[PDB]
RNA sequence: ACUAUGCUUAGCCAUAAACCUAAAUAAUUAAUUAACAAAACUAUUUGCCAGAGAACUACUAGCCAUAGCUUAAAACUCAAAGGAC
RNA sequence: UACUUAAAAUUUAAGGAGAGGGUAUCAAGCACAUUAAAAUAGCUUAAGACACCUUGCCUAGCCACACCCCCACGGGACUCAGCAGUG
């Protein structure tokens, strides 16, 4: 660009920066709904133990859970975070072990 | 170069051609609608206009044209 | 006899237009500098003047001077001068007829007319 | 039309000045070198020629803007003549259009350096110059339908006042 | 085999791989090989571009256009897509 | 604070060299002008008007707000956005 057009636009617009599942905040607390199985899409294979939760600010989101055995059940209480599982697509909440009636997993 | 970019574009443009042919009569009447709407508003726009500047009726020997109907 | 607040105490401008009585509108440039590209482009401001006489035409450049007190509420400034005439600009340097960057009137003749 | 069109009888312009001064010559040589058997250029070259003497200070330049101006109002009337039997040429509808546009390209730099040779081509052509609109106005049935309302409700609202304003000042002068 | 149609007279539509895929103008041919193509490269001015797909799409406005044209997004998905060899 | 008349601090009103968020699929706004016998048809706008949306910024500090109805005569759902404390 001539430096007259670079004149008449200035600084290249940006995008907004819009926000992910948890609305650009740390945590979540959500009760959860239901407990069920996803499937990591190929080339991956797993039966990845996930759950419905709604969240406090209303919205149903579906949250892988880690570790190895989890106890929740629906009606229980969870704290949700960020980050993403890979091999599940549209899963893009983790529930952090430790926090409300979700628990560390037990040490084998 | 090779053809590949056209031939997404092939595929998007004769499945849009034929979604089109399905629904042509939903489309008519949609349209039809869509219009009228847009001149509903084009109406009220114009009563807006002579109503703020404290006219009581609209001025005299007006009719709002009906430029979004078949006239042509 | 205070002087205007206004900041713009003489401005240059050209008649854009002349079509409201009595007064000129004029079109004022100025040069501000681009603070990313440090390179200085023509900002440009309208000025409502009065032309008492109706002696100004489009085109030609004129100076204005800021009224005492603003005649309304965009004219304070009025016509001071006509600095240049479109088409009839007499030269400066010389004092001769000008068309472009020639002279209509030679300055080695003395016409006297 | 125009004031001036050439005779029929009138000599092209190579023998325009050399058949005068020849002691006798046929009336058939006269036709012959006549613009009866000449082409419409010939004809053209003819029109142009009288309003450079009947305007221009110097007929002897043709590079002036002025002459310029003038070579280009024969050939807008020459376009505007043949658009009149061929209306479906578009090439010649481009160059109808193109000239115009060219002689207001070069009226307008006559107007900004010379204001009084401007003002008397004008009125010897007879072509009047409209100034360059400021803005540009954008055309489409809403848009003209809306400013043609926003005008009339305007003058309403004025008539109105003036109306206000003398039944206000009658009842004063009664009073008084 | 045969029709719409290609033709003529008016009006409409305004789309092409409308691409010579190379904007126009004035230079320069040394101080100069990403690859391929049609050698490199400076200045001036405007236009346009900012990962791929979604998308010659949705919505909006304009239009003689009504299964249309121009204008032209986002959610969502992926860690590539793409060019030349 | 001085003088029977002048130095400050602190505000208010009218303004303007220049600078000042986003969307142009917000492209027209619709009285937004001048003159001063009261006429003229003008004013802003792709050099971004108007519309809508978002955000305190200018940081020795500044601006706005003070239960709500932009205001607070009036009316209402009738007062901790002073310190601590509670749901
Ligand atoms: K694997
Ligand atoms: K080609
Ligand atoms: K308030
Ligand atoms: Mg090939
Ligand atoms: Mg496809
Ligand atoms: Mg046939
Ligand atoms: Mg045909
Ligand atoms: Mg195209
Ligand atoms: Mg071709
Ligand atoms: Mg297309
Ligand atoms: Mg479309
Ligand atoms: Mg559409
Ligand atoms: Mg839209
Ligand atoms: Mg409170
Ligand atoms: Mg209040
Ligand atoms: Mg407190
Ligand atoms: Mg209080």
């Amino acid at each position: 660009a001539t430096l007259n057009q670079m004149h008449r636009l200035g600084p290249r617009k940006e995008p907004p920066k819009r926000l992910g599942p948890t609305e650009g905040r740390p945590q979540l607390k959500g009760v959860v709904l239901r407990t069920f199985i996803r499937k990591p899409k190929k080339p991956n294979s797993a039966n990845r133990k996930c759950c419905r939760v709604r969240l406090s600010t209303g919205k149903e989101a579906v949250c892988f859970i880690p570790g190895e055995g989890h106890t929740l059940q629906e009606h229980h209480v969870v704290l949700v975070e960020g980050g993403r599982t890979q091999d599940l697509p549209g899963v893009k909440l983790k529930v952090v072990r430790g926090k409300y009636d979700c628990g560390h997993v037990q040490k084998k | 170069k090779n053809v590949l970019k056209i031939r997404r574009r092939k595929m998007n443009h004769h499945k849009y051609r034929k979604l089109v042919k399905r629904t042509r009569f939903l489309r008519r009447k949609v349209r039809e609608g869509r219009l009228k709407k847009k001149q509903i508003k084009f109406e009220k726009d114009l009563k807006r206009i002579w109503l703020k500047a404290g006219l009581k009726e609209a001025p005299e020997n007006w009719q709002t044209p009906k430029i979004y109907l078949k006239n042509k | 006899i205070v002087r205007s607040s206004v900041h713009a105490k003489w401005v240059v401008g050209k008649v854009i237009g002349t079509a409201m009585i009595k007064t000129a509108k004029v079109r004022a440039t100025r040069l501000v500098l681009d603070p990313y590209l440090l390179k200085y482009f023509n900002k440009r401001k309208t000025y409502f003047a009065h032309d008492a006489l109706q002696q100004c035409s489009v085109g030609d450049i004129v100076l204005l001077r800021a009224l005492p007190v603003p005649r309304s509420k965009h004219v304070k400034h009025e016509l001071a001068e006509i600095i240049f005439k479109v088409g009839r600009v007499i030269d400066p340097v010389t004092g001769k007829p000008c068309a472009g960057t020639a002279y209509l009137e030679s300055p080695l003749s003395e016409p006297r007319e | 039309k125009q004031d001036d069109e050439p005779p029929s009888s009138a000599f092209i312009k190579e023998y325009k000045d050399i058949i005068p001064n020849i002691e006798k010559v046929d009336d058939v040589v006269k036709r012959i070198l006549s613009l009866e058997m000449a082409s419409r250029k010939e004809k053209l070259k003819i029109k142009q020629e009288q309003l450079m003497n009947k305007i221009v200070e110097n007929p002897e330049d043709s590079r002036t803007l002025e002459a310029q101006i003038i070579a280009l109002t024969v050939r807008i009337r020459n376009y505007e003549e043949h658009m009149q039997k061929h209306r479906k040429d578009k090439a010649h509808k481009r160059h109808l259009l193109m000239s115009i546009d060219r002689r207001k390209k070069l009226l307008k730099i006559l107007r900004q350096t010379n204001y009084d040779v401007f003002e008397k081509t004008c009125k010897e052509l007879g072509v009047e110059y409209t100034l360059p609109p400021l803005h540009f106005q954008k055309v489409h049935r809403r848009f003209l339908a809306k400013k043609a309302l926003c005008i009339r409700v305007y003058q309403e609202v004025q008539k109105l006042k003036k109306q206000k304003r003398a039944l206000k000042a009658a009842a004063a002068a009664a009073k008084k």
